[PDB]
């Protein structure tokens, strides 16, 4: 299963999902930012 | 009471003994079970230095010393300053002189000092320095190559650490920040490889194409093309009798002359370190297939039908 | 003065106003963690314990 | 960060009257008249809008709404 990993500015998935070093293909940045969970939460409008 | 490793449950042999940190208690799930003389790990506990001046830490009854580089820690130090009484009674030496401690290893520490100097002179990461220091201690402890120049051994360790982390430096580069000869670093390199019975990956064009194109202020797109030029060149097996560094240099030149930047052979020579005659020969060898080597998405400035010859 | 729940350096504050978001705030704490190599023969690893 | 739905003190909805207000001030330099036309009688409802600062506008300007 993928661990996505949107990167800064390029606005695309890094896609890295393994032990290999973090660095976004095409885009020269090396900061990542793990993507939101698909798992549902909930918020009360109170 | 010697029979434990966490076991003393009265009615039944242990299966698990969970640590309920907040209660200060040891619990045994399938029954009820406390048994504990609790320690959340004495290292968090003594850490009651906080609101009081912590920048200086008066509480530090425990220095780190960093033993995993060394082995034998000895004693504290002393030094001058109350104004005096502290005899010299007649001569000019208050109290007494300090004393050396670890001399057999002082040149190991002296090696660690040289590795960091070398390391900073080419802006290496601490992670490389930490691998380098580690390799060295391993080579030192085996005492298999004690005869060799200690500085040559440190320099070779630095080269290995750099290649293992997947960002190799050339033998030419490590020699530059050192006083040891290229031949001797290379020789020590092989011997260390024999000493640790270990191996490293084989360098590729890609591992150096980045740094060079970068230091020449070349555009990102041109760097990309050169990479592709390099990769394909190796794929078409156009250079069976050539080193990958020289081929990398020749790709950089071809790219640069195919763009508006056009770095001179002497300049490329100057960053790469190889002789500019070596590039010229390598270029002459790849020139017959230049059309096929460029990326189809590359924005051409001067077409290959107008690419110069030298 | 009212019902004295405001005596001496306290205040009676309007609850429906705090419902309609009066002075509400957000709080952020950033925790940071490092993967230290830490020398000779040990290693830290980011993984599922 | 954008004008709140309903004034704190009482409840009268007030976010709806923000866009209208910037238009009135552009038309006329009559803050008194502007607040009046919008119907913000009592001053609690008035302080709400009169004292707001729309930080959102500067905040939106960063390119990375992507992180
Ligand atoms: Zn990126
Ligand atoms: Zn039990
Ligand atoms: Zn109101």
């Amino acid at each position: 299963q993928p661990m996505i990993y949107i990167c800064g500015e390029c606005h695309t998935e890094n896609e890295i999902k393994s032990r290999d070093p973090i660095r976004c293909r095409e885009c020269g940045y090396r900061i990542m930012y793990k993507k939101r969970t698909k798992r549902l939460v909930v918020f009360d409008a109170r | 009471l010697d029979a434990l490793p966490r076991v003393t449950c009265p009615n039944h042999p242990d299966a698990i003994l969970v640590e309920d940190y907040r209660a200060g208690d040891m619990i045994c799930p399938e029954c009820g079970l406390v048994v504990g003389d609790r320690v959340i790990d004495v290292g968090s506990e003594w850490r009651t230095f906080s609101n009081d001046k912590a920048t200086k830490d008066p509480s530090r009854v425990g220095d780190s010393q960093n033993p995993l580089l060394s082995d034998g820690d000895l004693s504290t130090m002393i030094g001058k300053g109350t104004g005096a009484a502290s005899f010299d009674e007649f001569g000019n030496s208050k109290y007494q002189n300090r004393r050396t401690m670890s001399s057999s290893d002082r040149a190991m520490m002296n090696a660690f000092k040289e590795i960091t100097t070398m390391a900073d002179r080419i802006n290496l990461p601490r992670n490389i320095v930490d691998r380098t220091n580690n390799l060295f201690k391993q080579v030192y402890e085996q005492k298999s190559l004690k005869g060799r120049a200690n500085d040559a051994i440190a320099s070779a360790c630095l080269y290995i650490a750099c290649r293992q982390e997947g960002v190799p430096r050339t033998f030419k580069e490590i020699c530059a920040v050192s006083r040891i000869s290229k031949k001797e670093i290379g020789r020590c390199f092989k011997l260390i490889l024999k000493a640790l019975e270990t191996s490293v990956d084989l360098i590729t064009t890609g591992d150096f194409m980045s740094r060079f194109c970068s230091n020449l202020c070349l555009p990102k797109q041109v760097q990309m093309a050169a990479t592709h030029i390099a990769r394909k060149a190796v794929e078409l097996d156009l250079v069976p009798g050539r080193s990958p560094i020289s081929v990398a240099a020749a790709a950089i030149y071809m790219a640069s002359q195919a763009s508006a930047e056009k770095r001179t052979q002497k300049e490329i020579g100057d960053i790469a370190g190889v002789a500019d005659v070596t590039i010229r020969q390598s270029y002459r060898l790849i020139y017959p297939r230049a059309p096929d080597l460029f990326p189809t998405d590359f924005k051409f400035d001067t077409p290959v039908d107008k690419l110069p010859q030298l | 003065s009212y019902t004295g729940y405001n005596q001496e350096d306290s205040v009676i504050m309007n609850r429906s106003a705090v419902d309609r978001g009066f002075f509400r705030s957000v709080f952020y704490r950033s925790y940071k963690e490092q993967e230290s190599k830490k020398g000779f023969d040990q290693e830290e690893v980011f993984e599922k314990p | 960060m954008i004008i709140p739905v309903r004034c704190f003190t009482c409840g009268k909805i007030v976010g709806n009257k923000w866009e209208a207000y910037l238009g009135l001030l552009q038309a006329e330099y009559t803050e008194g008249d502007a607040l009046d036309a919008l119907g913000l009688k009592r001053y609690c409802c008035r302080r709400m809008l009169l004292a707001h600062v729309d930080l959102i506008e500067k905040l939106l300007n960063y390119a990375p709404l992507e992180k």
